[PDB]
């Protein structure tokens, strides 16, 4: 008789929106794997359910993926991924770049993103490492076994800086994003970047 | 706040290919699959 | 005389075993946590233990009440365990005793709501394997001996499928052939 | 005959023709083969023995 | 199918006015439990015991509730009487923390016992106000000088008085009181309800040796009671632990 | 530069690209036809352990 | 008979071919193409 | 005189008297307990196997075998050596012991303390 | 001059291991200096070194008396005026090294009540499309 009024709603366990928090949360490779999978669907799907005006801890939950990815950058001048795991973490910071990516097309979730200093850090480091190329420094002379890790990683950092350039509307006179931007406008030949 | 709701219909087509053109007439059959069902609920 | 001390040690061994007969559930999440040893993510949710702040507060202490709710709650797993169960047989402070009993039923290690009747079941690993923890001999069950690394395994166990795994089924279906 | 079989894997052809039988009845429903072979064989395992 | 879920079973409230469990929050094979018996994978035979099937009839379903540098432990005793049977039981306080309000305890205490009245959430957490309040700074001394006091312990625990005589050194912090508690337990054979109980009426005690050093100030640290064999050579203990049934 | 790195990187990803050129051979047109895909083939384990799953989901 | 059904197991365990094989998974240019389809679209302005 | 031996054998016939309490009442009457807060038999922690090392991987000896073997096994290092952990106690301590043999004594016992993994 | 016809009369045979071989029944050295410094170092007018040294006498010597039984803290209790912070401080120092609980009968060790170790159990996960086994 106590075994007929169980709730419907929590007979399955937990919920998925926290199945893929706590996922990330745990150290589960695989199953950070697989709710980053979840989240770039539901971020390419239903932008307005992962906003982080909705969700304001989720921000340093992908931030964790994303900054220890200025290494790679820094080793990438050089045959530095030996293993599939050096690549696993890569990956998972590639992965967690199109998720912002593709919440920053959303208008509340792009403040909250603006407020952040470290991202536009980040953001000018990388463009900093393509001023390198952009210009074809010899500092950091780019692997050419590690291009096509930076091309991708550089295309969604353009459009981060895309959306949030209006938020640095006042610009400076030395600003660095327009000093980078304008030696790679001087570079590149793709339709899509200029 | 606790609100149970049920998810959005997220379009997750069993082949994956990776090309955009063989995935734009599904989604569009997908489009008018999905906001024709959610017309009638207003 | 050794191995019929090896053969007292294993009856005796048998005596006090706390066999099972319902099975555990734990969400996916929540697999990193071992009974013996102390997970970094319990360290940095329950820090004050091993902060050492105060002398109440140790990661042997921490353990140890890590451990019987634990317990008390894996033998009877069906029955939503509660703070005041807990809290009238441990001599902690209420403050910190809260805090390890949410950590456990945040991370649904106790007190997981779910009806396993309406999911399916899977074979993730493999099939074959004579699948034995190792346990240590319980100092009080070991001989007097008067005066020797004698293992033994207490329980075998086949299981001709998974799904005779997750029901706990032993081909005990033989006798209820149906 | 009606009683209950070895251990199981070793699909007799009382059980193999009873699945052949459910097959040519049925078509689908294996839950309607499994019992048709005895009840005592998986939906899963006569599907693992068909193919 | 065939599976039990994990959750939606709260028979303590029951068990809590069962009035066989000797339980002394509310008034008003031959094992009892399978735990070291196998069943053979069939779960009816696990409502053969009665105290199990008990759980199933008269059990209900639950929703889950869902929510520093040196400890001070206060022990708060919580004496309410409400609607016939009465409330009674000793917890200390980490007074250092605030990571739980006493509010939010009391409901969490009230709802275990399946009152949530929701004036006893109030009325419970206005004693624990007072009582924090009482002795805010009286659990937070700093005791030098080895008062070497003597110890005399009682515990209550339904009729099954326990008492003790130690000498107590409250200027070395080496031996925790819940340690000591444990010690006496582990060796007298009792069961683990005692090892809350007798730390929680000695922190008192030991706040009561606080007080009288800080209130009043009387040191009189003059010959701690001995039987002429360790510290004060008399002649060359006190007593031993005991559990009185009354 | 560096012989070390580069070649540990080549024994790695060599034969990580000998794993994915060699993901493409169980499904020519004789090799389904006979039955040394689904018997005996617990070895494997690729297929015949969906059975439990495809089935739960009505796919057969 | 059979055929049908090793028709409907063929291309059910087979059409996905990169959600459960690891090293098809981390494999660069299919996590590559997977990320690359999952891309949301700019908006101007 | 008379003092010395009448309290130790009244302290060694007290320490007989608390066990004879404390092992009949546990073990030999009903063999447990039960809690009144949960319906879980209470035990004494000298016969549970309070810690656990790995697991042993192997296979069924049969291939193509669907058979899954969980067990378990107990298992120690001699049954002999008790455990007075010397373990417990930092490496700067036992340094002024008076010999030599003495500090390979401590330290082998607590080699055996530190392989209580297999 | 009283514990000389103690140790002769109605005391077992002494068993002792290899590691405890530095230490000495008749006096102190730099081990006990260095293990509980608490009651040499003037940390009261009560823990004096002679109180020390009655005390560790009689805690090894009544567990001469029985060698098979473990001497438990509170027995001696019953017979040696001292803090009981300062009793376990001694009787864990001798346990540690072997002395006082080495060979004993194991049974007569006391544990405290408590549930059972649940560690060769069957778990099974929660996995979001199934429950597979938890086998490492």
């Amino acid at each position: 008789n106590v075994f007929q009024s169980l709730p419907k709603e929590t007979a399955r366990g937990v919920d998925d929106l926290t199945r893929m928090e706590m996922a990330l949360l745990s150290g589960i490779p695989e199953e950070i794997k697989w709710s980053l999978k979840k989240y770039l669907t539901y971020s390419n799907k239903a932008p307005y359910m992962i906003s982080l005006r909705t969700l304001p801890d989720l921000l340093p939950l992908f931030k964790t993926f994303i900054l220890p990815l200025e290494r790679i950058v820094e080793g990438l001048n050089k045959s530095s991924i030996c293993d599939s795991k050096a690549m696993d973490s890569l990956q998972m910071g590639l992965n967690a770049l199109l998720i912002l990516r593709n919440l920053a097309q959303d208008t509340d979730s792009v403040q909250i993103l603006v407020k952040d200093r470290e991202i536009k850090s980040f953001i000018l480091f990388i463009l900093k490492k393509f001023q390198c190329v952009a210009t074809g420094d010899n500092k950091w002379q780019l692997y050419e076994g590690n291009a096509t890790f930076f091309n991708e990683l550089t295309h969604y950092t353009l459009d981060l800086m895309e959306a949030i350039s209006s938020y640095i509307a006042p610009a400076m006179k030395d600003d660095h994003y327009f000093q980078t931007l304008v030696s790679i406008l001087n570079y590149t030949k793709d339709r899509y970047m200029v | 706040p606790l609100n149970w709701v049920q998810g959005p219909a997220i379009f997750h087509m069993l082949t994956s290919p990776y090309t955009q053109d063989e995935i734009i007439n599904h989604e569009m059959n997908f489009l008018k699959g999905r906001l024709l069902e959610l017309q009638e609920i207003t | 005389n050794y191995e019929q001390e090896a053969q007292k040690l294993e009856e005796k061994a048998l005596r006090f075993l706390a066999k099972q007969t319902h099975p555990v559930i734990i969400p996916s999440f929540a697999s990193w946590f071992d009974i013996s040893k102390i997970h970094e993510i319990e360290k940095r949710s329950n820090p004050d233990f091993f902060n050492d702040s105060s002398r109440f507060k140790t990661p042997k202490a921490y353990k140890d009440t890590r451990n019987f709710i634990i317990n008390t709650y894996r033998l009877s797993p069906y029955e939503y365990l509660t703070i005041t169960a807990v809290r009238r047989n441990v001599a902690m402070d209420v403050a910190s005793i809260v805090k390890i009993h949410a950590f456990l039923e945040k991370w649904g290690l106790i007190n997981y709501q779910i009806d396993p009747r309406t999911k399916p079941s899977l074979i993730g690993p493999s099939f074959t394997g004579h699948f034995q923890v190792v346990l240590d001999t319980p100092q009080g069950l070991k001989p007097f001996l008067p005066e020797f690394p004698v293992n033994l395994t207490i329980k075998k166990n086949v299981y001709d499928s998974a799904q005779d795994f997750n029901a706990l089924q032993d081909e005990s279906r033989n006798s209820r052939q149906i | 005959e009606n009683n209950g079989n070895s251990v199981k894997k070793n699909w007799s052809d009382q059980e193999m023709l009873l699945l052949l039988e459910g097959i040519e009845m049925y078509e689908d429903q294996w839950e309607k083969i499994a019992d048709h072979v005895g009840g005592h064989k998986r939906v899963e395992d006569c599907i693992e023995k068909f193919l | 199918n065939q599976l039990i879920p994990q959750a939606y079973i709260s028979n303590f409230h029951n068990r809590l006015t069962n009035e066989d469990d000797g339980i002394p929050i509310f008034t008003m094979g031959n094992a009892v439990l399978p735990d070291l018996q196998d069943q053979h994978h069939n779960p009816f035979n696990i409502l053969r015991y009665p105290k199990i099937r008990d759980t199933f009839i008269n059990g209900k379903v639950v929703s889950p509730y869902r929510l520093s540098g040196e400890a001070i432990m206060i022990p708060i005793t919580l004496d309410i009487e409400h609607m016939g049977h009465t409330i009674k039981d000793q917890f200390l306080w980490n007074y250092n923390d605030d990571s739980i309000s006493p509010e939010e305890f009391a409901s969490i205490y009230c709802k275990d016992l399946d009152m949530t009245s929701a004036t006893l959430q109030t009325q419970i957490a206005n004693i624990i106000k007072e009582q924090l309040k009482d002795l805010e700074n009286i659990a937070a001394t700093e005791i030098m000088s080895d008062l070497h006091v003597i110890i005399n312990l009682t515990c209550n625990l339904q009729d099954r008085f326990f008492e003790d005589n130690f000498q107590w050194n409250l200027n070395d912090k080496s031996l925790t009181p819940e340690r000591f508690a444990t010690s006496i337990v582990q060796d007298l054979g009792l069961t683990r309800e005692f090892i809350p109980l007798i730390s929680q009426s000695l922190h008192e005690t030991i706040l009561k040796i606080k007080k009288d050093w800080v209130d009043g100030h009387l040191i009189q640290d003059h010959v701690p009671n001995d039987a002429a064999f360790g510290y004060l050579s008399g002649i060359r203990s006190n007593w031993c632990p005991r559990v009185e049934i009354l | 530069l560096h012989p070390r790195e580069t070649l540990t990187h080549y024994l790695w990803s060599s034969k990580q690209n000998e794993l994915v050129l060699q993901g493409d051979q169980y499904f020519n047109e004789d090799a389904a036809r006979t039955s040394d895909i689904y018997s005996n083939n617990n070895n494997d384990r690729s297929l015949m352990g969906n059975i439990s799953l495809l089935y739960s989901q009505g796919r057969l | 008979k059979q055929k049908s059904i090793r028709q409907k197991l063929i291309n059910n365990v087979a059409s996905q071919a990169h959600h459960n094989i690891p090293y098809l998974r981390d494999s660069p240019f299919t996590a590559a193409a997977q990320r690359s389809v999952q891309i949301r679209s700019k908006v101007i302005v | 005189t008379n003092w010395l031996y009448q309290h130790s054998a009244a302290c060694s016939r007290f320490n007989s008297d608390l066990f004879y309490d404390r092992v009949k009442v546990l073990l030999v009457d009903q063999q447990g307990l039960r809690d009144a807060y949960t319906n879980i038999l209470h035990i004494p922690e000298s016969t549970q196997s309070t810690t656990v090392l790995g697991w042993r991987r192997s296979k069924n000896d049969s291939p193509s075998d669907t058979s899954i073997v969980y067990e378990t096994v107990i298992h120690d290092n001699d049954l002999n050596k008790p455990k007075t952990g010397l373990s417990e106690i930092p490496k700067e301590i036992y340094e002024d012991v008076v010999d030599e043999d003495v500090l390979r004594a401590i330290t082998e016992q607590q080699n055996f303390e530190k392989c209580n993994e297999y």
